[PDB]
């Protein structure tokens, strides 16, 4: 989080390098965000 | 008054003698209406409105004041309409709308809902 | 030669003596709202949804039971008639359950449709509703009796059409209930017809329960072959499957009834 | 907003306008993404009395078209009065 | 007032009624019926022979000046013997009013092209031809405008199936898009929604 | 009221004619355009760093359809077919029967996600908040058949996205 | 008194060749011109006013992928509404469809009397009210 | 990402069918596909190109562009958000990354 | 009377039949050009046979107005072919090269399905 | 002459004599989907999303035209707050369409940079759509009787923040186009339409105001609450592409002017007509009241019956006069829904406007007509 | 409560499973059959019966406006529990 950045770039996720037994070091996907964080990451809410 | 530079409508040129142009057209419409039967509604209604507009042209020299009296926009728009009325009256003579209805509709032609 | 002259909204209509206000309105194409009246049962006059204003008469009359008199003007769309329909509809829906989405009658319910056409559009009932115990009257007719509006069609049909005097009303007042009192099954060769006449979802077809909605079915008009009467039916199908069998009116064969086998 | 004063002057001068007053990027002047719960009002027909539907029924006040003429001295008329001429804007008559 | 009901405009209902009689008197040879709806819309129903006379009068007459053709379309009512209803929507910027002109025809009877009156009717008439199969005589260039080349049938007719009769597909054997009889994996589900109870007694038809 | 956009007469005094001559010969107005794009070179770009940054959405966002449950695990859907009757694209297919315990439940609940127009009418019409459109918008597939959801896929979505669907409904149920 | 010059055409109206319909769906089909029967679940009679024309039902099979109902019949969903029997037969004849016309079934007028529920001697007396 | 805004069809590597494919337009779309130099991929964007969408039951709509051309990625939505389409392009990139053209050639 | 009706172009069959032949000659002379421009895989003779077959199916018409429409539509079809508004796919839709023949005998129908 | 078949969704079959255009013949129908025939199979609520997808750059102005037509037949009136929301998002939509019209027109004739500046503004306006409806484009938010839901708390403050800066964004667009001689060379004296030709060819919108005709349905035949807002109608003088470009850019400035007044004059109240036989009740009362559940059930399965009748209702959509001729038979499904797309009459006049011009001018003329083939073909 | 057929395929909560000789099983070769593991009929049986002290109880599913339409359940019959028609919860009357 960085609230000095403009809206849209003020929240981001650095994806894990391994999820569900898949190597995601270079292969990252937007669907890897779990639903609880999906809401906070897309600014549907202010409370993580 | 000083002649306007433009009418504001593209393709509609400014007329330098509006009063004389309208007197001719209105007097020419009345002449064509004389060939229509007296009882025809088009004769009675077109002569009535034409005379009122012609009365205003002869009764007011100022163009700006004439335009407000006629309520037809720019005077060049009044002239154009008088040309459309004149071409209409000539065509009505060939159509002869004042005659009885050509044919009746079927029994339920204009019934809604079905 | 004995026809009398009555008016319906000013239109003159000639009616045989003994004709009711409801019937006279049906000769000009107007269908008075009704819940308890069925033209093949005896008159009951207890739902009060047919109340209509007779011009110059202070009191509204039950159109289903009032024989029309000479020179009456039947105001089927006056303010007095329309306010009488909303009051009666308001009372019918006061204790009715919020069951439409789980109720098999939804989409072909006379309580729904007449509420949309003649009733109000909201509620002022701020109390708790009535709940009623269910009765098991066999394997063919499912009974959710909290949906019953106490119209007594089933009682009259069983008593008059089917000849079985097993249905009736036990109790009194708001707690009056339709049923058999004792644990008994309404097993008759014409029992399944009480599903159709019942205007609400109180009586529904147990085999047909939950399988389809009325708007999605295709209706094919055909004949019954289970016997030699030749009853006219409508076969409801959806997506190439047969869903239910309904009667079809033929005045000379089966009226609007069919037997349990046919159904 | 993170641009230094020098680059701010350069962008401002090249454009000719003070860009820092009206930035196209949204910083913390927009509404919070979690707002307090609302409580919306009810309409004019939410009443417990004097609210019969036959008195506020728009659909049943619609009528079939009026037949002014059918096949089954007087002054000439127009569909409506002539349209009033428009008035030049007092805000910015000429762009 | 009554917040949920559309307010009437009796002034505009009076004016349109007067102009309807005006038009009916000036063109008795064609006008068959004039009516004003409860929301103040004037309809002039005419014999199809009057398409050019009636439209020309409304376009040119000093008290009409209906110089815009807003729309021109057709409605298919199969129960009438003249199943098609040709509708003209005209606009008058001088008097800030609209008028609707209706006529009729069948599958074979031509209608006169109103291109000489309104140039905007060039494409509207082609769309009517393409979608309903109504032939407009003396049209400068009459041909399909919306349907695929070689399309058979007129889709907007009430008896034309919603999904048509043919569907396209690429065949690898012949290396081109081909047309074949339509087969839907899921048939369109026909819903019967009409309530069996009358909604509007003011429109009840006589028995 | 109205205004004229292009009804001004250029001045013919010698200074104004020379001001226009300088513009033509010295390309002055073409050089303002260069200044306006040099300005944008030194503005921060509006690009976000997808997929590590996401575009903002709201609780009303209409995404992948999903079937929900009560807090007890019982399905909310009671096979009423109001969603099926209102779907403008006719994308919902429902079949139902009495469940083993007498309950009113669907045996089929399919949504053709290639017919669906993602309009949300179904979740408007459902009286029990069973079918909803979740917040997911990243479910692109490699075959056409993966977009024909059946009751298992939709129930799986509900179990998969309930934690976020429930909070989106809690944030917006008072506007509906 | 039309000015347009008319011509005489003495043949039954027939438009089968200018409708675009495949020949398979003009000769093999069977129109049914009827007044829909009242839905026996409701007492409303507002769907029994107009005449309908529908066509003969054909095969619907189960879609292998999803179990959906498939069809190869373009006229399966086609229903037309007509004011009268005659103008419904007229439409069928000019389109070339063979048809069956079923006469309207109107309920017989009934003799209803509330007082009969309390008869002195007759059998119409009711046991419960 | 390296995805130029708009390339000419003869320089193009992927075709995005974004909208309703009507019968009148179907042969034109096939011709453009046949003229794409290989390797060529197709992305079906939206419900109209996926399966006809809102106009599935129309007489003049191809029920899915996958009756005319082969499709590699289907992007659902009406319309898919610009981010959903981007998620589908990044999925096509991941799909190219899994190709084994030389392994198949080697093991032939 | 009832049988009085506006003509489209032709006031009787004799005048209508003239327009049919004028259309046939226009179509007959464009098959070689159509088979060349569109690079069709059919011969000119079978292209002219299809023209003949189309003129033959609706050869029982006796209403002059129906004939005029069939000619109006036929000219529209010819114009699309000559102007090359059509493509190779549209010209070949007259030949139904991709759908297997539907047998017309009763027994063959009886085995395959319920249709008559 | 040389015949060029500029295939594709537009197919232009032009007849060129050297570099001049002697005849332009637009071939359309490449996006004809049978919308009007599909609407006949839908209830009135089910046919609403079909109108987002006609002029798919002005989505919420198409819904308003349909809603005004059904409301006219229904004889109901949407509540005052619903009308201010419909005039607020009508002008936000007009900004969306005019950005797509000017910048795509500029991109066609070479100027590619203003497209990217303004499509960031479109991205922020797509968020207003998504915060009231949940969809960025096809909101299906304006409905017969009002709007679906009420504005969420915090939206109007976000609309204000966007509107403060938007004039500066238009000024940057004008620094690239208005005085640029290359742009003036591509647009000035190109595609001139006389005021009398424009009326007879069925033109509407800036295709008339560009020729000096003083007509705007928002002021001559006002709908909703346009009679309570103050704005100016930009009028051209030469009838050419350049004057039409200046009318569109000036209309964006007036749209911001109207948006400023909607935000201040937004009233309280409900957002859909308080008549549960037309507009569904709130979910809270659908789950407690018997009447409400009945009316919810029937409004979402059968729909509301509309009295028999026929209306031609029109609005001043950003492209021009958008209207519908809607025929009701008394049932819950429309009998006929003819859609009057303004571009259909405009594109029909491309042949006239292209006479005496070169091939590269046809690209500028199509841009100045603001053609979207969702509405041309329907 | 996912049961497995003799061939090995999971039975869905609707009772669906392909027979042994059905060719449509070929769609799952190299892929999987998606079966929801949480059977609703089993989870609503785990909920305890609620003891109330009145003849008529009302259920709205819990959550107020977030539940289901409010219905009233009659508990006069002592040989069975009163089940909610929307959500399956059961109620019983205390010692009567
Ligand atoms: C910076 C400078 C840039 C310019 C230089 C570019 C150099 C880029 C590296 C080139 C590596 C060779 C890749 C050649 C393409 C491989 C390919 O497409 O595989 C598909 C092909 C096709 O495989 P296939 O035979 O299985 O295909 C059969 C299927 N059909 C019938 C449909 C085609 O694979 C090959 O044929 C491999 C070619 C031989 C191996 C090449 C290795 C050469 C390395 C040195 C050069
Ligand atoms: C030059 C300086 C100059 O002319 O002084 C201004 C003087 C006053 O004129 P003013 O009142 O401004 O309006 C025009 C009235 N004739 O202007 C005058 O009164 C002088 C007369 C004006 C007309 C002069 C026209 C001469 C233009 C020829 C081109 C000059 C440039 C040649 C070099 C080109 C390369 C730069
Ligand atoms: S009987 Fe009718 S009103 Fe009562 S719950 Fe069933 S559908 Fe609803
Ligand atoms: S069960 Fe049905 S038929 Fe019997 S009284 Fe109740 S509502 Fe009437
Ligand atoms: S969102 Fe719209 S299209 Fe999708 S399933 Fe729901 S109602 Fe149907
Ligand atoms: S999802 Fe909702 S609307 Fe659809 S059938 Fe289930 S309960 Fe009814
Ligand atoms: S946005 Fe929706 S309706 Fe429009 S083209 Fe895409 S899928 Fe079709
Ligand atoms: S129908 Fe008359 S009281 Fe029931
Ligand atoms: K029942
Ligand atoms: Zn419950």
């Amino acid at each position: 989080e960085d609230n000095k950045q403009f809206f849209g770039r003020h929240r981001w996720v650095i994806y894990t390098t391994e999820m569900n037994g898949k190597n995601t070091f270079w292969d990252v996907d937007g669907s890897m965000v779990p639903p609880e964080w999906h809401r906070w990451l897309h600014c549907m809410t202010d409370d993580p | 008054g000083l002649l306007k530079k433009t009418t504001g409508l593209v393709g509609l040129a400014v007329c330098e003698t509006p009063h004389e142009r309208l007197k001719i057209l209105y007097t020419k419409i009345l002449d064509v209406l004389g060939h229509i039967p007296k009882n025809a509604a088009y004769r009675k209604y077109t002569e009535q409105i034409t005379n009122e507009k012609l009365s205003m042209v002869k009764a007011e020299p100022d163009v700006k004041k004439l335009e407000e009296r006629l309520q037809g926009g720019q005077i060049e728009e009044v002239i154009l309409q008088a040309e459309n009325e004149l071409s209409l009256a000539r065509k009505m003579i060939q159509w002869k709308p004042w005659e009885p209805l050509v044919e009746e509709p079927p029994a339920s032609q204009w019934k809604w809902p079905i | 030669s004995n026809l009398i002259e009555v008016f319906v909204d000013g239109q003159s209509v000639m009616v045989e003596p003994g004709t009711t206000v409801l019937q006279a309105c049906e000769k000009v194409g107007m269908q008075i709202p009704r819940f308890c009246y069925h033209e093949r049962l005896s008159v009951a006059g207890n739902c009060r949804m047919c109340l209509v204003e007779i011009e110059k008469a202070p009191k509204v009359v039950a159109a289903c039971a009032m024989p029309v008199m000479k020179g009456w003007n039947i105001l089927t769309n006056s303010e007095k008639t329309k306010k009488a329909r909303e009051g009666v509809m308001e009372f019918l829906l006061a204790n009715h359950p919020l069951d439409c989405p789980i109720c098999d009658q939804g989409g072909e319910c006379d309580l729904q449709d007449q509420s949309m056409m003649f009733g109000s559009d909201r509620s002022r009932f701020l109390e708790g509703k009535r709940a009623v115990e269910d009765k098991n009257i066999g394997p063919l007719v499912k009974t959710i009796m909290t949906r019953c509006i106490q119209c007594t069609r089933c009682i009259r049909f069983a008593s008059e059409i089917a000849g079985v005097d097993d249905l009736g009303t036990t109790g009194r007042g708001n707690d009056m209930q339709v049923g058999t009192y004792i644990e008994k099954m309404f097993m008759s060769e014409l029992s399944g017809n009480i599903i159709d006449i019942c205007p609400v979802g109180a009586l529904t077809s147990k085999p047909y329960a939950f399988t389809a909605r009325p708007w999605e079915t295709r209706k094919t008009e055909s004949i019954d072959v289970m016997d030699a009467v030749g009853s006219n039916i409508v076969v409801s199908t959806r997506t190439g499957e047969v869903m239910r069998i309904l009667p079809r009116m033929h005045e000379d064969i089966n009226e609007e009834w069919i037997s349990d086998k046919t159904r | 907003a993170s641009a230094t004063r020098f680059i701010q002057w350069l962008r401002n001068w090249a454009s000719g306008r003070d860009l820092q007053a009206k930035l196209q990027l949204r910083y913390q002047e927009i509404s919070k993404r979690t707002q307090p719960p609302p409580k919306l009002p009810v309409g004019p027909s939410h009443k417990l009395s004097n609210n019969y539907y036959c008195t506020r029924d728009g659909r049943r006040e619609a009528m079939p078209p009026s037949i002014v003429m059918s096949s089954q001295e007087k002054k000439a008329v127009s569909p409506a009065p002539p349209i009033k001429r428009w008035e030049l804007s007092q805000d910015e008559p000429y762009l | 007032t009554r917040p949920t009901v559309r307010p009437r405009n009796d002034v505009a209902h009076k004016q349109l009624s007067a102009f309807g009689e005006y038009v009916a008197e000036i063109l008795p040879k064609y006008v068959q019926q004039v009516q004003v709806s409860c929301f103040n819309e004037l309809e002039i129903c005419i014999h199809p022979d009057g398409v050019i006379p009636v439209l020309t009068f409304l376009r040119d007459h000093s008290n009409a000046q209906f110089k815009s053709l807003a729309d021109l379309t057709a409605v298919d009512i199969p129960t009438r013997q003249n199943r098609f209803e040709i509708v003209y929507n005209l606009l008058s910027l001088r008097f800030n009013s609209r008028i609707r002109v209706k006529t009729y025809t069948d599958e074979l009877t031509p209608i006169e092209s109103s291109v000489p009156v309104y140039k905007a009717a060039n494409w509207y008439e082609r769309e009517i031809w393409d979608m309903f199969g109504v032939f407009f005589a003396n049209h400068p260039d009459l041909r399909r405008i919306l349907t695929d080349y070689g399309f058979e049938g007129h889709p907007f007719r009430k008896d034309f199936p919603l999904s048509g009769y043919v569907e396209l597909r690429y065949d690898d054997e012949v290396k081109r898009v081909v047309a074949e009889p339509v087969e839907l994996a899921q048939e369109f589900r026909k819903f019967d929604l009409n309530s069996p109870w009358e909604a509007f007694p003011a429109y009840r038809q006589p028995p | 009221t109205y205004k004229y956009v292009n009804l001004r007469e250029p001045s013919m005094d010698m200074k104004s004619v020379t001001d226009r001559a300088a513009q033509t010969l010295l390309w002055t107005e073409l050089i303002r355009g260069l200044g306006m794009t040099l300005s944008y070179l030194f503005r921060e770009p509006a690009t976000i760093n997808y997929p590590f940054e996401k575009g903002p959405l709201s609780p009303r966002f209409r995404g992948e359809h999903a079937l929900r449950r009560y807090p007890s695990g019982e399905e909310r859907c009671i096979a009423c077919k109001l969603c099926e009757a209102v779907c403008p694209a006719q994308a919902i297919t429902i079949e139902a029967e009495p469940r083993a315990d007498g309950s009113r439940r669907t045996t089929r609940y399919d949504i053709d996600m290639t017919k669906c127009i993602y309009c949300g009418f179904c979740q408007e019409a459902c009286p029990v908040d069973a079918i909803v459109e979740g917040p997911n918008f990243e479910f692109s597939t490699e075959t056409h058949e993966e977009l024909l959801y059946n009751k298992e896929k939709l129930l799986n979505n509900g179990d998969k996205w309930e934690a976020e669907i429930a909070a989106n409904i809690q944030a917006d149920y008072l506007y509906r | 008194t039309r000015d347009t010059q008319l011509i005489t055409v003495d043949e039954k109206l027939d438009i089968t060749t200018i409708t675009g319909v495949p020949e398979e769906h003009i000769k093999t089909r069977k129109a049914r011109i009827f007044v829909p029967a009242r839905n026996n679940m409701q007492s409303g009679v507002n769907n029994t006013k107009k005449w309908k024309m529908e066509f003969d039902t054909r095969e619907r099979w189960e879609n292998p992928l999803m179990g959906w109902a498939s069809t190869a019949d373009p006229l399966s969903n086609l229903v037309l509404t007509f004011s009268t029997k005659e103008d419904a037969v007229a439409f069928a004849e000019k389109n070339g469809w063979s048809y069956d016309v079923e006469e309207r079934k109107v309920p017989k007028p009934k003799s209803k009397s509330y007082g009969a529920n309390f008869s002195w001697n007759k059998r119409t007396r009711v046991s419960t009210k | 990402f390296g995805v130029v805004f708009r390339a000419s069809p003869r320089q193009s590597d992927v075709m995005i069918v974004a909208g309703t494919l009507t019968n009148k337009m179907a042969p034109a779309l096939r011709k453009v596909y046949d003229q794409m130099p290989e390797p060529r991929y197709v992305v079906s964007m939206g419900s109209c190109a996926n399966g006809g969408g809102y106009y599935h039951y129309s007489y003049s709509v191809v029920r899915g562009c996958d009756r005319i051309v082969p499709v590699d990625i289907y992007v659902p939505g009406c319309p898919p958000t610009a981010e959903a389409l981007l998620y589908g392009i990044l999925q096509l990139q991941k799909k190219i990354k899994r190709e084994k053209r030389l392994r198949i050639w080697y093991r032939r | 009377a009832s049988t009085s009706v506006k003509p489209i172009f032709s006031r009787d069959m004799n005048e209508a039949k003239r327009r049919v032949r004028e259309l046939y000659r226009a179509w007959y002379r464009e098959v070689p050009n159509t088979v060349h421009l569109f690079q069709l895989d059919i011969s000119v003779k079978q292209g002219r046979d299809k023209v003949r077959e189309m003129f033959k199916k609706n050869a029982h018409i006796t209403d002059p107005r129906v004939v005029d429409l069939l000619v109006i539509k036929g000219k529209m079809e010819l114009e699309e072919t000559i102007k090359v508004w059509k493509q190779r796919t549209h010209v070949m839709r007259f030949f139904h090269e991709t759908e297997a023949p539907r047998p017309k005998d009763f027994l063959s129908k009886f085995y395959v399905g319920h249709d008559p | 002459n040389l015949t060029l078949n500029f295939g594709p969704v537009l197919r232009l079959v032009m007849e060129l004599s050297g570099e001049m255009v002697r005849k332009c013949d637009p071939h359309i129908g490449l996006l004809h989907r049978g919308t009007e025939k599909l609407i006949e199979y839908k209830t009135y609520l089910q046919a609403l999303p079909y109108f987002d997808r006609l002029d798919y750059v002005s989505m919420m102005c198409n819904e308003q035209a349909y809603s005004l037509a059904v409301e006219k037949l229904l004889n109901i009136r949407p509540p005052p707050r619903a009308q201010w929301i419909r005039v607020l998002f009508g002008e936000i939509t007009r900004l969306l369409n005019h950005i797509m019209a000017v910048t795509t027109h500029a991109l066609d004739i070479g100027a590619m940079t203003p497209f990217f500046w303004m499509f960031e503004e479109r991205e922020k306006m797509f968020e207003f759509y998504e915060r009231v409806s949940g969809a960025r484009m096809h909101a299906a938010y304006v409905r017969p009787g009002g709007v679906h839901q009420d504005l969420p708390l915090g939206l109007m403050d976000d609309i204000y923040e966007f509107s403060k800066n938007f004039s500066l964004r238009i000024d940057e667009l004008e620094e690239m186009l208005t005085n640029n001689r290359i742009w003036r060379n591509r647009t000035v004296d190109i595609g001139i339409v006389t005021a009398e030709d424009a009326l007879n060819y069925g033109f509407s919108g800036v295709m008339l105001r560009g020729s000096g005709i003083q007509w705007d349905l928002r002021k001559t035949q006002p709908y909703d609450v346009y009679d309570q807002v103050e704005f100016d109608v930009p009028i051209g003088s030469r009838g050419d592409c350049y004057d039409r470009y200046l009318c569109r850019v000036e209309e964006m400035r007036q749209s911001i002017r109207i948006i400023s007044q909607c935000l201040n004059k937004m009233p309280p109240g409900e957002i859909k007509v308080d008549d549960a036989k037309v507009s569904p009740p709130k979910r809270a009362e659908m789950k407690t009241s018997m009447e409400s559940l009945i009316h919810h059930f029937k409004l979402y399965t059968e729909g509301y019956q509309v009295p028999p009748g026929a209306t031609y209702t029109a609005i001043e959509a950003p492209k021009g006069e958008f209207g519908v001729y809607l025929v009701s038979d008394g049932s819950s499904r429309p009998y006929r829904c003819k859609i009057k797309a303004p571009g259909f009459a405009h594109l029909a006049g491309l042949d006239k406007m292209s006479k005496g011009h070169m091939l590269a001018d046809v690209v500028a003329i199509i841009g100045t007509q603001d053609i979207v083939f969702g509405e041309v073909d329907r | 409560g996912v049961r497995t057929s003799p061939t090995g395929e999971k039975v869905t909560h609707t009772g669906q499973v392909y027979d042994d000789g059905d060719y449509r099983k070929v769609r799952f070769v190299g892929r999987q059959k998606e079966v929801n593991e949480n059977f609703a009929i089993d989870l609503i049986a785990e909920q305890p019966v609620s003891q109330v002290g009145s003849r008529v109880i009302s259920c709205d599913g819990g959550g107020g406006a977030l539940g289901h339409p409010r219905v009233y359940i009659n508990l006069d019959k002592e040989t069975k529990t009163g089940t909610c028609g929307y959500c399956g919860l059961q109620f019983r009357q205390q010692h009567h």
